[PDB]
């Protein structure tokens, strides 16, 4: 495996942390998280989404075909 | 204990270290604080006070971590807090 101490060259990047026990766990938990959310949604429904209202779609008319065409039928037999 | 008796002894020879503990001494304690009573409270000492004083300040207490150089193998904040405390303690 790879070793903290022998990863990669790192040079000229400053890192600024807080304590646990000094900051909270959830801040503006739904004030900045519902926001974000949202967001990210928009950024994913268009290629998410789509495919699978096609595959509603075809999942409706299909079992609707079916029922139609076998049972509900006997349309007429007409003597 | 000896290490700071000596300590305390070998800083203050000369005019120039006993000047700046007078001129700071006041500023700090307001009054000199001679050798013996400094002394007296090395003396009082003992394994308790230090478990107990030690204790006070450094167990289970949240750090301050400053970090310059070839870092990447500085353990993590967190690591580095669980290191203030002993689980079998």
């Amino acid at each position: 495996g790879r070793q903290f101490g022998h990863l990669t060259r790192v040079r000229h990047v400053i890192t600024y942390s807080l304590s646990p026990f000094e900051q909270r766990a959830f801040p503006h938990y739904f004030s900045k998280g519902i926001p974000n959310v949202l967001r990210r949604t928009r950024a994913c429904i268009l290629r998410v989404a789509p495919p699978f209202v096609a595959f509603y779609l075809v999942y409706t008319w299909g079992t609707q075909e079916f029922e139609k065409s076998k049972r509900k039928n006997p349309a007429a037999y007409e003597n | 204990k000896n290490l700071l008796r000596n300590a305390l002894v070998s800083h203050l020879d000369g005019t120039t270290p006993v000047c700046e503990d007078i001129g700071r001494s006041l500023l700090t304690y307001g009054r000199r604080i001679p050798l013996a009573e400094w002394e007296s409270r090395i003396a009082e000492v003992d394994a308790r006070v230090v478990r107990e004083v030690c204790s006070k300040y450094f167990y289970d207490q949240c750090p301050a971590v400053a970090g310059f150089g070839p870092i990447e193998q500085l353990p993590d904040y967190n690591r580095i807090r669980s290191g203030m405390f002993w689980l079998r303690f």
